[PDB]
């Protein structure tokens, strides 16, 4: 079948109705599958769209509104899946138009409701009988009203049941596996499928890529699993399609999700925290003319995670700069910072706000690249502000330019830190000169954690260690990992808590994992199947030769199996 | 807070001599120093910058040295002209402060003063005053006397005193004594001296004019 | 203090190179560098150009740090001069790709040039 | 060259305030802070506040509440201002600048602006001749009577600068300042060579150029 790639314009008229039409040909010519929804819109009067009649299939929903064409051949279209709503919930939507709609093999629709409103020149499709075609799951949401001038029309061929018919001529007038009839009990005598579709099979979904098998108690891959293209099943992806993280293929990838390539074909993988957005900074494109962050550009910043360029915060910013007409920047707005972590340039704050601590907004700022640098000299300056510590916790790195941090009277700490360890060029430089003395520090308490190490500290907290005295949990220096005690039960690795895996029971004054997975912990919090500390038996899943595996409790609570006659689970 | 100690508060020193200026701090501040000249009627002068490094224009025979709490401004050997206070400056703690100074005096060789004597402008007589003055010009040391005798008779407590500071060059001093009186008990008197001793003068030396 | 003494042969050394990707470049001498290749520290991908697909298997060694580029069935088309370069990937930065560019290295070698 | 110059007058009232004009030159305003700084004849050298190059100001903390700095960066100029003065206020008031970005070693200084808290009244001075007796020869200027300091004094327009001797001011009974400049000469240049003292009061707006024969 031809396939393209439908429409979601709704109600919008692009251009001129010529242009319109042009358009709305270019999408359908030829077209048999529509992927999307299908959406014929303000067709003007005597315009061939004969084309319209090779559509078989649509997998969103139908809109047509505004035509004053007289005829719609949507002739063989067989199914409409409804995928996708127009509005409220229905899946067929004529609305505000039109003669003659002769939808004669328009036997199923998977889902959705129908709406026939406004159509003063409609004939015959008030007399269909919808009970056969609409789901009745759907049926209380339907909402059909046919009225015209008179209404007059043709009459529905006596060989029509109950003289239901979508227009004139007698040409106007299965269950498992299937949605648009049979011709014949089989898988294959099906002119539409139900759920998925391959290779003239029906079937309730492809064959998995991967599948459980027993004899390992390992997931084994299916070498005769396909992917699914929309409601059919492929062995690859078709051009620049992607993977999801379900079997599907789809073009392009999600907005909370990336895409990769495991061997050769394009996966999409879920960002590990928000994804990655590289932005300009000030001085540069967007922002070529422009001082600093202000009021204005501010929000150009947002989910950003990179910067291409610099990054200035000066006084000018929360005063307000009139020449160039441009407000005094609400402090607040400034936590649009907080998902960057990366600067190619250098990071200048020459204000702040007064009644903020610490850097608070680039708290997971992990480096600063200094590729360019104020004055040619600095990728670090922060001067004459009122914050108490600098708080740059996950700053890893400072690979060039020299480090300037003066005036800060309330500066402590700073000092503490041993800058050469973020330092990758040589000759870099720090001068920490002008702020907060270290004995008027010592005096209020203000110094490095007992569970920093001698590396010093970002902050008075324990997670503002630049390292650990004994371990971290997270983000957090501790005096030890939850080994036999604690709430989170944890293991070490690299000097590091980690977490024991939630389906593994604690234990009494002993350890209570070994590693990372579930076939790493002495004794099960659930069930059991194999080495795997399952939370619940695998009752279900798919296995090789396409066999539903079901698998039973216990009293000892250990996964066994069931009798290959059970196909429901014991 | 932080202090800045300077020892010794004076340092006399003859030039070729070794000199080195202390500055110690109460806190250890690393190399967050700097050193400045101060001349007479000058604002000051950085010499040093973070406790070694050397700014142009400035002799090499000045440098630094010291780190943590113990600073030293040092001088290979002084000459005439590095007559001058010389102050530390920290840059550690907020905000930056500096010493009390320390002020360098140059011993030389003794020499006797050149004496002068002035009678009153009839310009400030006409005014209805009269001021004489004598000057002693370029000596070594600063321990001088003057005696106003008025028709041989020492004056005492019309007089009024001013020496300038050590000469950049000769590194030498030199004073003005001026007596003021009435027009009337100026007119009614014939001579006007001003005797002089010094640490460079056998006997006294003696100026004067009659009216 | 990173540094990278090269000479294939490239010492890797002064950070922790956790999540850092280091590859080699391609001065032509009447044009701009050019990419070579490039591998993760924290996962062992690579990345080569089509020009050297395959032909070329450079890699990573024991302990840390040293990258080596194994330049069997060489060809008179690569007439350059040879660079090794480093750099840090944030952890929002694929942890399965490589960047290309020579603005994306922050560290580079003093290039080594040899003829076969 | 990179040159700070100050202007404003240095007898203040008390109670009253002081307003001093660093004008600049060789830098931008733009790209350099610039501090004050005061030198009492007691309390030493003091760092009072700064104007960085973003027009934010940071003031030592005695002076937070009585200190306003701001400036022009067009006009290339800065404005100090302290108000209600006293006594120990009395000091010479620099403009500095550093030599690099952010910092404070100041390579750059202004004149100074020498500040006289007082509530006496401003009087110019008198000058007279302190003509050479005949018999090296010294002479030189009288200039009696005045408040408050500073006078400066040159020999010929500044032409005349060897041998040279302004000496400081003494206060006087009445509690006006006088003060003596004298210059040696080779005798026998008296009577053919001209010899002038310009001397300028600036507070009493007295400029005068007297000759001594
Ligand atoms: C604040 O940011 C806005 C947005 O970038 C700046 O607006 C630009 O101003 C320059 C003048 O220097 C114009 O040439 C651009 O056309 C402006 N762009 C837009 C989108 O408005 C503004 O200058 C910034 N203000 C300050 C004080 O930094
Ligand atoms: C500038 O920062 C300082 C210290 O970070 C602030 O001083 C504290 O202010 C809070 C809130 O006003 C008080 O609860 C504390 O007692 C203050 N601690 C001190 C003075 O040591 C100061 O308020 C900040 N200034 C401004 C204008 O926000
Ligand atoms: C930020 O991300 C959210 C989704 O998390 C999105 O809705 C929003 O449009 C994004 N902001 C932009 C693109 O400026
Ligand atoms: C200072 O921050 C607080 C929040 O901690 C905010 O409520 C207050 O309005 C801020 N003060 C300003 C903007 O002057
Ligand atoms: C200046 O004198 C006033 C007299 O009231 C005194 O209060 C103030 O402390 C003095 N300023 C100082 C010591 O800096």
């Amino acid at each position: 079948k031809k396939v393209c790639q439908g429409t979601s314009n709704k109600l919008t008229q692009l251009g001129t109705f010529e242009d319109h039409f042009l358009s709305l040909q270019r999408m359908f010519n030829n077209c048999e599958v529509v992927l999307g929804n299908l959406e014929i819109t303000y067709v003007q009067r005597n315009y061939d769209l004969s084309f319209l009649k090779t559509i078989q299939e649509v997998a969103g929903y139908v809109l047509i509104a505004l035509n004053t064409v007289e005829r719609i051949p949507l002739e063989n279209l067989q199914i409409i899946r409804g995928n996708m709503y127009y509005e409220n919930s229905y899946a067929l939507a004529v609305l505000s138009n039109l003669k003659e709609l002769p939808m004669r093999n328009l036997q199923e629709i998977l889902h959705g409701a129908v709406r026939f409103s406004n159509n003063p020149a409609l004939c015959n499709v008030e007399s269909i009988q919808w009970r056969d075609i609409v789901s009745s799951d759907f049926l209380s949401n339907m909402s059909m009203d046919f009225q015209n001038h008179l209404g007059s029309c043709q009459k529905c061929d006596p060989s029509c049941p109950n003289g239901s018919c979508w227009g004139a001529g007698e040409e106007n007038c299965c269950h498992n596996q299937c949605a648009a009839g049979c011709t014949g009990p089989r898988e294959s005598d099906c002119l539409v499928c139900r759920k998925f579709r391959d290779e003239a099979t029906c079937k309730d979904t492809c064959p998995p890529l991967m599948l459980y098998n027993p004899t390992t108690y390992q997931m084994d891959v299916n070498p005769e699993g396909k992917y699914s293209f929309g409601a059919t099943c492929v062995k690859k992806c078709p051009r620049n399609y992607v993977v999801t993280d379900h079997g599907s293929c789809v073009r392009a990838c999600g907005a909370d999700s990336y895409e990769m390539e495991e061997d050769g074909v394009r996966k999409c993988k879920k960002c590990e925290g928000p994804c990655r957005k590289v932005c300009n900074g000030i001085g540069i494109g967007e922002f070529k003319d422009s001082l600093s962050i202000n009021a204005t550009n501010i929000k150009h910043f947002k989910n950003c995670t990179s910067i291409s360029g610099d990054l200035h915060i000066l006084p000018v910013a929360f005063r307000g700069d009139s020449f160039t007409h441009t407000p005094p920047l609400d402090p607040q707005e400034l936590d649009i910072l907080k998902t960057v972590k990366e600067i190619t340039g250098f990071l200048l704050i020459q204000a702040w706000p007064e009644n903020r601590t610490d850097l608070h907004a680039f708290e997971n700022l992990e480096i600063i690249r200094g590729r360019t640098k104020q004055h040619g000299q600095f990728s670090l300056a922060v001067v004459s502000l009122n914050i108490t510590s600098l708080g740059l916790r996950s700053l890893k790195e400072i690979s060039d330019g020299d480090v300037i941090i003066s005036g800060n009277k309330n500066l402590c700490y700073a000092n503490t830190i041993n800058w050469k360890k973020l330092f990758g060029t040589s000759g870099q430089k720090t001068k920490i000169i002008s702020n907060r003395g270290e004995n008027s520090c010592k005096a209020t308490g203000q110094v490095c954690h007992a569970l920093c190490s001698p590396e010093g500290c970002w902050g008075p907290e324990p997670r503002d260690c630049v390292s650990c005295r004994n371990v971290s949990r997270g983000r957090e220096c501790v005096d030890k990992c939850n080994l036999l005690e604690g709430e989170p039960r944890e293991f070490v690795e690299n000097s590091e808590c980690i977490q024991c895996h939630p389906e593994c029971l604690p234990q009494a004054m002993n350890i209570t994992c070994t590693g990372r997975g579930p076939d790493n912990c002495i004794q099960c919090a659930h069930y059991i199947d194999g080495p795997h500390c399952v939370k619940t038996c695998p009752a279900g899943v798919m296995g090789e030769n396409n066999t539903l595996v079901w698998k039973y409790a216990d009293a000892g609570h250990v996964c066994h199996l069931c009798h290959p006659n059970c196909t429901y689970g014991c | 807070d932080i202090l800045l100690t300077q020892s010794p508060v004076i340092l006399s020193v003859s030039p070729g001599e070794r000199v080195s200026f202390s500055c110690r701090a109460s806190q250890s501040i690393g190399t967050n120093i700097h050193w400045y000249q101060q001349r007479t009627n000058g604002s000051p002068r950085l010499l040093i910058k973070y406790a070694s490094e050397s700014i142009s224009g400035i002799p090499s025979r000045f440098s630094g040295s010291g780190s943590g709490t113990d600073f030293t401004l040092s001088i290979n050997s002084v000459e005439s002209e590095d007559i001058a206070d010389y102050y530390c400056q920290q840059n550690n703690n907020w905000p930056t402060t500096f010493g009390a100074g320390t002020k360098l005096e140059l011993k030389r060789t003794v020499a006797a003063p050149s004496v002068f004597i002035f009678p009153p402008s009839d310009e400030q007589l006409k005014s209805g005053t009269a001021s004489v003055v004598c000057l002693l010009n370029n000596f070594y040391p600063r321990e001088a006397k003057v005696q106003w005798k008025v028709d041989n008779a020492l004056q005492s407590g019309n007089s009024q005193e001013s020496v300038t500071e050590q000469d950049s060059k000769d590194s030498t001093y030199s004073l003005s004594s001026t007596l003021t009186l009435s027009k009337a008990d100026y007119e009614k008197h014939k001579v006007y001296a001003c005797e002089v001793t010094h640490q460079g003068l056998s006997s006294p030396v003696t100026k004067s004019f009659n009216r | 203090q990173v540094q990278l003494q090269e000479s294939l042969s490239c010492a890797a050394s002064g950070r922790t190179f956790s999540s850092y990707a280091m590859g080699w470049f391609r001065q032509a001498p009447g044009k701009q560098r050019e990419f070579v290749a490039a591998i993760r520290w924290s996962g062992g991908y690579t990345y080569y150009t089509d020009s050297v697909k395959g032909r070329f298997t450079i890699s990573r060694d024991n302990a840390k740090t040293t990258v080596y580029l194994q330049m069997n069935s060489l060809k008179p088309e690569d007439t350059a001069v040879y660079y090794c370069a480093a750099t840090y990937l944030s952890s929002d930065y694929s942890r399965y790709a490589l960047p290309q560019r020579p603005l994306d290295y922050d560290y580079w070698g003093q290039g080594t040039q040899v003829t076969v | 060259q990179v040159q700070l110059k100050q202007s404003g007058p240095g007898l203040v009232q008390p109670s009253q305030s002081l307003s001093i004009t660093c004008t600049v030159s060789g830098f931008s305003l733009t790209n350099y802070g610039v501090h004050w700084v005061r030198q009492s004849p007691g309390k030493g050298l003091e760092w009072l506040g700064v104007i960085w190059s973003g027009g934010n100001t940071d003031y030592n903390t005695p002076f937070t509440s009585r200190l306003s700095i701001n400036k022009d960066n067009s006009k290339s100029q800065v404005f100090f201002k302290m108000n209600s003065l006293q006594s120990n206020d009395t000091a010479i008031y620099y403009c500095a600048r550093a030599l690099t970005y952010y910092d404070y070693e100041f390579a750059y200084w202004g004149q100074g602006t020498l500040v006289t808290v007082s509530a006496a009244s401003t009087k110019g001075p008198s000058v007279f001749p302190l003509a050479p007796s005949s018999k090296t020869a010294a002479l030189g200027c009288l200039v009696k009577d005045y408040f408050p300091e500073p006078v400066t004094v040159s020999w010929n327009s500044g032409a005349l600068t060897s041998g040279v001797h302004t000496f400081p001011a003494v206060l006087q009974s009445s509690g006006l300042y006088s003060l003596s400049s004298v210059v040696t000469v080779p005798s026998s240049s008296l009577g053919t060579q001209t010899y002038i003292c310009n001397v300028n009061h600036k507070p009493s707006n007295t400029k005068v150029d007297k000759r001594v024969e």
